[PDB]
RNA sequence: GCUUGAGUCUCGUAGAGGGGGGUAGAAUUCCAGGUGUAGCGGUGAAAUGCGUAGAGAUCUGGAGGAAUACCGGUGGCGAAGGCGGCCCCCUGGACGAAGACUGACGCUCAGGUGCGAAAGCGUGGGGAGCAAACAGGAUUAGAUACCCUGGUAGUCCACGCCGUAAACGAUGUCGACUUGGAGGUUGUGCCCUUGAGGCGUGGCUUCCGGAGCUAACGCGUUAAGUCGACCGCCUGGGGAGUA
RNA sequence: AGGAGGUAAAAAUGUGAAAA
């Protein structure tokens, strides 16, 4: 709860799972999103609706925490990409900032081979 | 496709701030000569400034800080 | 990178990366390079672009139209 | 490298002028010098690859011009071999 | 350095010499040599208690500072000496107000490079001052466990600390056994590796040189007779004991840590 | 001799110690005979990334025509001493003068 | 003996030329707290692997080693292999306008000599990630197979060693000579710098194509066109580039 | 239309002798 007004929700989007604890810039960690554990497994997994209904489940009974607005850290591609925190815009909380923060480095340390 | 220095003579330096961010871009990137036509031995100029002038921390190495 | 507006957005509106890449860097330099091949790849499609340059020139014969 | 002021001397120095550079005895004497000029960075860094395979390239410069001269003059040969210290 | 003799009999074959040139090649410094008879591991009942010990070159105890209290006054490093004792070489430095002293020398240690122990000296190879006036993140050695013990760990050739952590009252150290301890930051210690690295590389060579460095021949559990080890007695070689000690406990894969007061201390096992 | 650019930039804290040790360089940069083309103290502007620390450092640029052994003094010099925001020397071109920026 | 060959100096041109030393940020990422809900995971789908001590995830703090996103381009340099952030250091070779200088010193080359991807190997370090050998789950009529989760040597820097390749523009090197179009291209001549240039000059390079030539394909002023210098190599296929 | 994103499960064998 903690009754606050905004917070720093950083989103970990995997190529699988857009992970993301309603979480903030001082890590203040509440309410989880998971695309395996909201169900939709199979080939499911990988699918933005898994993201979408994580999502609602991850702003689930937030507006007794306080928050409406929180600020997007999306990291990676993720399987909803351009839904999952807009359904969240399209039921009305709004986003203070949406920060994608791609992390690209100068091609330094090996990158792996799978997909032979 | 501009004015170079067979006219337009120009120190292509990383002192001179106004032109060492004009082919520069918000997305981490020195924009190329496929599109903005400058003259390549410059552009080669053109990206030194850029790497040196990210020593001088006048651009960085990203873009979110 | 940043796609935000923050007072008029509302929803996502994101063509800047439809228009750029989407998924562009991403899924091609994550991992992969070879160092030998790409560039026949590279060349074959600048070769498709040479042939979609030589088409375009021998559009004007008179195609009964 | 052999800088532009110690090639100028020692023209001034084994000849009439500094625009006898290009008369054959100068010509070898910076290509002598030459090989001094590298032996310090052989001393160090011991993988300078191509940087050897200018040295070597000289040398013939040097011994095909020994030759020449040798040829036109066996006194001039004599002469320069005891100018400078060379050919053993 | 690290030279190979030529195979001129067997015996000399396999050696490995480690030659270090800069060692002084004199006597050592008289006032700071005591003796040391040897024991052949024998207490005081005379029975011998540790096993394969005996013999050897007649040695001297050198009196190595370990302590270091002297702070404030500058030490010259004099010559590197050799040391029979040790397995580090050490060195004999020179206090400014006169003073003789040995000390383990460090690894980038040479015959001229001062030294300074106590809080106001820099971080520099062979100075020596608290841990918590130390940048974490360090390599030291010569790490004394209670203030003004000494010194116990990273004495050997070769070895050395690495502070990882400073929390507060106590520091968590890299030691090297893969392993992690917690130590009072009050105590002292000697910045830099242990040096003569190389020592590692030793080969002995023959049997005598093992004998002359007080080394006595072990003997093998199966090769006596089964009243004075487990093992043994049979047809020979007739084994299917589990592997144990001459007196009954079990080797290979018993962990014998019995301590219990000190596990307080100790962060994380051996690896 | 060589025409350099050396140039330099310094956090606010250092920012006011560096100005007594700017005379230091500066009695390094004349002592070895380098003929000063700049002195630039741009002022504390926003740094790109952050330094070290966070952002907004003050800049002291130099551009001196000076011989290659001083050069190697003052690399050397900020390697005991990371106090001062790295030196970037940069090479001759043969020039003296653009003001401010 | 001169001079168009060749060679030297002068003066500017550009460059991952070679090596050595620092640097910096990002990045999978280990040493952990914070705080926190049950899965993480992967694909053809499933699963061993993996987490309720609180993982994925979360941000601030700390440790690195090894490579440099955009720039970057049938682009540059080097004999080739091959070489790519930045910065100064010692150092390679080529090009260019125009002069002075010696005056055929050259061209190629058995032998010999040096360099010579990677892998492998030797001693010593070093190890983050990747990943042979090696483990497992399944798809399977078979799995020492794709797909899938772990991991060693190797990769690593220094010194050695091997001396193999589709080491290949599959075209030896040297020089003369023989219609052009259209790109990339850096020194550089004149004219109005009038203005995004007009008019050229040459080094080198890319593509389509002329005569010719070619078995044909195609190459085609960087020839496989027209000639000359000289070295090396082939004589049906397998056996065998082995004994 | 120049640039771009986006794209799909394991599937094997049929030894001999027949060219105006």
């Amino acid at each position: 709860r903690k009754q606050v007004s905004d917070g720093v929700a950083h989103i970990h989007a995997s190529f699988n799972n857009t992970i993301v604890t309603i979480t903030d810039r001082q890590g203040n960690a509440l309410g989880w999103a998971t695309a395996g554990g909201s169900g939709f497994r199979g080939s499911r997994k990988s699918t933005p609706f898994a993201a979408q209904v994580a999502a609602e489940r991850c702003a689930d009974a937030v507006k007794e925490y306080g928050i409406k607005n929180l600020e997007v850290m999306v990291k990676g591609p993720g399987p909803g990409r351009e839904s999952t925190i807009r359904a969240l815009n399209a039921a009305g909380f709004r986003i203070t900032n949406i920060t994608d923060v791609t992390p690209i480095p100068h091609n330094g340390c090996r990158p792996p081979k799978k997909r032979r | 496709f501009c004015r170079f220095t067979a006219e337009g003579v120009q120190e292509i330096d990383y002192k001179d701030i106004a032109t060492l961010k004009n082919y520069i871009t918000e997305s981490g990137k020195i924009v190329p000569s496929r599109i903005t036509g400058t003259r390549a031995k410059y552009q080669r100029q053109l990206a030194r400034a850029i790497k040196r002038a990210r020593y001088l921390s006048l651009l960085p190495y990203t873009d979110r800080h | 990178i940043k796609v935000r507006e923050n007072e008029p957005f509302d929803v996502a509106l994101r063509r800047f990366k439809r228009s750029c890449e989407k998924a562009g860097v991403l899924a091609e330099v994550r991992r992969r390079e070879f160092y030998e091949k790409p560039t026949t790849e590279r060349k074959r499609a600048k070769a498709s672009a040479v042939k979609r340059h030589a088409k375009k020139l021998a559009r004007e014969n008179a195609r009964r139209t | 490298s052999l800088s532009t002021e110690a090639t100028a001397k020692i023209v001034s120095e084994f000849g009439r002028d500094a625009n006898d550079t290009g008369s054959t005895e100068v010509q070898v004497a910076l290509l002598t010098a030459q090989i001094n000029h590298l032996q310090g960075h052989f001393a160090e860094h011991k993988k300078d690859h191509h940087s050897r395979r200018g040295l070597l390239r000289m040398v013939s410069q040097r011994r095909k011009l020994l030759d020449y001269l040798k040829r036109k003059d066996v006194a001039r040969y004599t002469q320069l071999i005891e100018r400078l210290g060379l050919r053993r | 350095a690290v030279v190979k003799c030529k195979p001129t009999s067997p015996g000399r074959r396999h050696v490995v010499k480690v030659v270090n040139p800069e060692l002084h090649k004199g006597k050592p410094f008289a006032p700071l040599l005591e003796k040391n008879s040897k024991s052949g591991g024998r207490n005081n009942n005379g029975r011998i208690t540790t096993r394969h010990i005996g013999g050897g070159h007649k040695q001297a105890y050198r009196i190595v500072d370990f302590k270091r209290n002297k702070d404030g006054i500058p030490a010259v490093v004099e010559r590197l000496e050799y040391d029979p004792n040790r397995s580090a070489n050490i060195a004999l430095v020179l206090y400014k107000d006169g003073e003789r002293r040995y000390i383990l020398a460090p690894k980038g240690l040479k015959a001229g490079d001062q030294i300074q122990s106590g809080v106001d000296a820099a971080i520099k190879p062979g100075n020596t001052l608290p841990m918590r006036n130390i940048p974490v993140g360090s390599t030291v050695h010569n790490v004394e466990m209670k203030p003004g013990k000494g010194g116990q760990l990273a004495r050997s050739a070769g070895t050395y600390v690495q502070i990882v952590a400073r929390d507060g009252a106590y520091v968590t150290l890299r030691l090297r056994s893969g392993e992690m301890r917690k130590v009072e930051a009050d105590c002292r210690a000697t910045l830099g590796e242990v040096g003569n690295a190389e020592h590692m590389l030793r080969v002995l060579g023959k049997a005598g040189a093992a004998r002359w460095r007080g080394v006595r021949p072990t003997v093998r559990g199966t090769a006596m007779n089964p009243v004075d080890h487990p093992h043994g007695g049979g047809e020979g070689r007739n084994f299917g004991k589990h592997p144990v000690t001459p007196w009954g406990v079990q080797t290979k894969g018993k962990k014998t840590r019995s301590n219990k007061r000190t596990d307080k201390f100790i962060v994380r096992r051996r690896s | 001799m060589r025409h350099y650019e050396i140039v330099f930039m310094v956090h606010p804290d250092q920012s006011e110690q560096v100005p007594g040790m700017i005379e230091r360089y500066t009695a390094a940069i004349t002592g070895a005979e380098g003929k000063i083309h700049r002195l630039e103290d741009w002022g504390r502007r926003q740094l790109a990334y952050p330094i070290n620390k966070l952002h907004k450092a003050h800049y002291v640029l130099m551009n001196v025509e000076a011989p290659q052994e001083v050069i190697d003094e003052l690399e050397t010099t900020f390697r005991f001493n990371d106090a001062v925001i790295r030196s970037m020397v940069m090479r001759t071109k043969h020039a003296v003068t653009e003001a401010s920026p």
